[PDB]
């Protein structure tokens, strides 16, 4: 029939600030209608990298709820976004499941978080003691331990300062420039899957 | 845990508060470089001020990780770079000295200005007042004027400022675990670790007295071509079994023979390459120099420039409103910003120091995914290299008929290519005595071998020995002759333009093997050719990270320096240079025969 109630996808994508990749917002989508072509004929995205699902039928399954991760990273870090990979992001920031079932979106955004001075509100998690488990947010700002030696809760020697601050400037290059990135993950649970496509006329 | 890890771990933190900071210095530096301004130097000097002081923090928090215990290469070399005490091991005192000699150095070379006695209402710097008499005039006594006149006023203020400056320098190295500052300097090709590849500060004399000693030959022919030459264009004053007169080498101080092309071509008859008349023909833009250089860089397989390169870099001169040096540099930024300062007119001069300058700047793009510290070349001769290698490609007439700058008909026969040779020789081959006997002389004296009363008569007479070059009136050791020049008088090594001499034809014979290329070196060009870029980029790569021996080997299949491709670049103009000596006498005596 006709169809209404769109899912808030402007207040994902469009939002005027992002999360830091430390403290990645998650939204959940529950309950509307979900259009996903809108987003794939965008021209706006420079990754648009869907896993386990591909984008031409996503706009007719149907899904329980959809989750929306938002951060913002470099543009070499893009590519640890993604099942099975190794770096700072996926390790120590944010980490993607092997078996994992969604789309991740990257679009550069050197023209918002990029300032002449350098823009620093966009910090990463530079050491933790062990890697991430999947979809695990760690907010936690306690002195890195590197050594036998107690931190006592002060930045010394060997002891660090786990957050560090992303220096973004706007004549930086493609790799170190900001990327916005929105990672859609999609579950079926045995609950009534309600976020389903549009439906043809 | 481990002490590796803890390095590991604190490289991690170096590299990643190091980025910015560098960045923000360099930046500070650039907005100088365009915009010369007081609140720009004051800004450049804050940056400069937090980045020393930061390194030296950082090389105070490094010390306490101890070398030994630390297995892996690359973290090894990183903490070996960062563990440097530099100045901060001298005393404070001293210190200090030490950096307000560099900068009173640099202030009386940078504005030194000298004229002649009883005219002094107005005077001559030396760029570019010195620098177009010496490079222009054909009177004797004007040449002999400016340069004893610059080395009375600028040997005469640096001498005292040299003497503290070796003394400060030497205890400043024997603090560092050095023999001299000489060895500190030969330190930058210091190999430690690895088997085979291991390369030692004593080696880079022997081995650079073992490719002089091929070299020579060449040089003597080339010297005595140019000494019957300067015979005919000065009659009296240069003897034929003596040396030449330090005056008239076309530069102010004998670092390049490249101003005498006029006066020693072969055949003026014959035409010239000159494709600066085609370019203006065909109304060639410096963006469309640096585009072809980029067309270049892509026919042989290498990334092309960023989009911040043509957005942020300086290509041509901004107007009289806005003051910026006029100097070409390649600008490695840091965090991927790559830019070049260059005044860029329609020459050809221009055109080649575009494809220079961008050679530069792959070197730099080549080792942006390598840690932050080991962003440098493999030793100090490679970096210069890797952009006299396409200055040798670009200055090809392939080059300049493919990309249509030189008319098709053009006619590519003997004469042509002697004296191209000539040119290249007089460039290339001239500046390698100057060099090897500057840096010996400088080794020398930070070794204590010479004395400081001792100084100029044993320079003159390594000048004679080595260069065939006679100094035109006898100095007293009121003079200091060296300091004259850039490099010495503000604290920078001279044997990486000898290594880069080297490496320059080394690099080519590989890569025009790679090239498959059939004829003779210098009609070789490496455009359209992927697997050249290839081979070069496997070794551009790596940056800092592999040994220069090793990065060598990657390149040409060779553990050390070699001489064989300069000898194989210029045997045509060799065989031309001994059929036009039979008459003339080959060699030099080093006694006061001509003048003194
Ligand atoms: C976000 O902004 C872009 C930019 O104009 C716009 O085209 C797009 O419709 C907006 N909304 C979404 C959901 O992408
Ligand atoms: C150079 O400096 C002057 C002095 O402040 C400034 O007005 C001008 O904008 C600068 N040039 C550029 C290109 O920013
Ligand atoms: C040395 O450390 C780097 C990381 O900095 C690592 O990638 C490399 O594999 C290590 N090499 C060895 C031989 O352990
Ligand atoms: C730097 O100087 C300190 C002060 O004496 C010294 O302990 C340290 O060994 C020096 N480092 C090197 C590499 O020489
Ligand atoms: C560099 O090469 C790529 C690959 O063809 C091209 O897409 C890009 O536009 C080039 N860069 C510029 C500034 O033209
Ligand atoms: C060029 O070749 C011709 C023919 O072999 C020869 O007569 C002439 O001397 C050569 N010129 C030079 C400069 O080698
Ligand atoms: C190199 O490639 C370009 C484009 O294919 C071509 O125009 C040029 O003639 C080639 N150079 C040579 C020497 O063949």
């Amino acid at each position: 029939p006709n169809i209404t109630n769109l899912c808030p996808f402007g207040e994902v994508f469009n939002a005027t600030r992002f999360a830091s990749v430390y403290a990645w917002n998650r939204k959940r989508i529950s309950n509307c209608v979900a259009d996903y072509s809108v987003l794939y004929n965008s021209a706006s995205f420079s990754t648009f990298k869907c896993y386990g699902v591909s984008p031409t039928k996503l706009n007719d399954l149907c899904f329980t709820n959809v989750y929306a991760d938002s951060f913002v990273i470099r543009g070499d870090e893009v590519r640890q976004i993604a099942p099975g990979q190794t770096g700072k992001i996926a390790d120590y920031n944010y980490k993607l499941p092997d078996d994992f079932t969604g789309c991740v979106i990257a679009w550069n955004s050197n023209n918002l978080d990029s300032k002449v001075g350098g823009n620093y509100n966009y910090r990463y998690r530079l050491f933790r003691k062990s890697n991430l488990k999947p979809f695990e947010r760690d907010i936690s700002t306690e002195i890195y331990q590197a050594g036998s030696t107690p931190c006592n809760g002060v930045e010394g020697f060997n002891c660090y300062f786990p957050l560090q601050s992303y220096g973004f400037q706007p004549t930086n290059g493609v790799g170190y420039q900001p990327y916005r990135v929105v990672v859609l993950s999609f579950e079926l649970l045995h609950a009534p899957a309600t976020v389903c496509g549009p439906k043809k006329s | 845990s481990t002490i590796e890890e803890q390095a590991k771990t604190f490289l991690d933190k170096f590299n990643h508060e190091a980025e910015d900071l560098f960045y923000q210095s360099s930046l500070a530096s650039w907005n100088y470089n365009t915009n010369i301004t007081e609140e720009n130097v004051q800004n450049m000097n804050n940056a400069g001020d937090k980045w020393s002081a930061f390194l030296k923090e950082q090389s105070t928090l490094a010390q306490m990780y101890p070398l030994q215990e630390i297995q892996n290469l690359t973290v090894k070399l990183q903490l070996q770079a960062l563990q440097q005490n530099g100045s901060s091991v001298l005393s404070e005192d001293k210190s200090k000295r030490l950096n307000t000699i560099l900068n009173t150095m640099s202030t009386i070379y940078s504005t030194g200005k000298v004229c002649n006695p009883d005219n002094p209402q107005e005077c001559l710097l030396l760029e570019p007042g010195l620098n177009e008499i010496m490079a222009n005039s054909l009177d004797y006594n004007e040449r002999l004027w400016a340069w004893e006149s610059w080395r009375s006023e600028v040997g005469k203020q640096l001498r005292p400022l040299y003497e503290e400056y070796v003394v400060l320098k030497n205890e400043m190295a024997r603090a560092n675990h050095y023999e001299d500052y000489g060895d500190y300097w030969r330190g930058d090709y210091e190999v430690n670790g690895v088997d085979g590849y291991d390369y030692s500060r004593g080696q880079l004399i022997e081995d650079v007295e073992h490719t002089f000693e091929e070299i020579k030959p060449l040089y003597e022919h080339l010297h005595a071509y140019v000494r019957a030459k300067l015979m005919n264009a000065y009659p009296s004053y240069i003897s034929p079994i003596g040396c030449l007169p330090a005056h008239l080498l076309g530069d102010m101080w004998g670092r390049f023979w490249t101003n005498l092309y006029s006066l020693t071509v072969p055949f003026g008859q014959k035409p010239n390459i000159d494709v600066t008349d085609a370019m203006v023909d065909q109304a060639w833009d410096a963006q469309r120099i640096f585009k072809e250089a980029e067309k270049f860089f892509v026919s042989v397989g290498l990334p092309n420039m960023t989009q911040g390169f043509w957005e942020n870099s300086m290509l041509t001169d901004p107007g009289n409103v806005q003051k910026a040096v006029c100097h070409p540099t390649a600008w490695d930024l840091g965090k991927g910003d790559f830019r070049i300062l260059m005044c860029t007119k329609v020459t050809m001069d221009d055109f080649l120091t575009a494809h220079h300058e961008m050679g530069h700047i792959q070197y730099d793009m080549a080792y942006a995914a390598q840690p932050f510290l080991l962003r440098n070349g493999a030793n100090e001769g490679f970096h210069e290299a890797v952009g006299e290698i396409m200055s040798l490609s670009a200055a090809t007439p392939k080059h300049l008929k493919s990309i249509g700058l030189l008319s098709p008909d053009f006619q590519e026969d003997n004469e042509t290519e002697i004296n191209f040779l000539l040119k290249q020789a007089l460039t290339i081959v001239g500046t390698l005595p100057f060099t090897y006997m500057l840096e010996k002389w400088r080794w020398m004296v930070f070794k204590g071998e010479i004395p400081k009363d001792q100084w100029m008569k044993k320079w003159w007479e390594m000048k004679r020995e080595i260069v065939g070059v006679v100094e035109p009136v006898p100095h007293d050791e009121t003079y200091c002759d060296p300091a004259s020049l850039f490099h010495v008088s503000n604290d920078y090594s001279f044997i990486r333009y000898y290594t880069r001499t080297l490496y320059q034809f080394q690099f080519q014979e590989a890569l025009c093997q790679a090239a498959k290329h059939e004829g003779p070196l210098h009609k070789c060009d490496i455009s359209n050719s992927t697997e050249a870029g290839q081979k070069l980029f496997n070794m551009l790569r790596l940056g800092k990270s592999e040994p220069w021996t090793l990065a060598l080997e990657n390149v040409v299949g060779a553990k050390n320096m070699n001489v064989r491709p300069l000898l194989n670049y210029f045997e045509p103009l060799f065989t031309w240079l001994k059929d036009q000596n039979k008459n003339s006498f080959v060699g030099w005596s080093t006694d006061w025969s001509p003048y003194a």
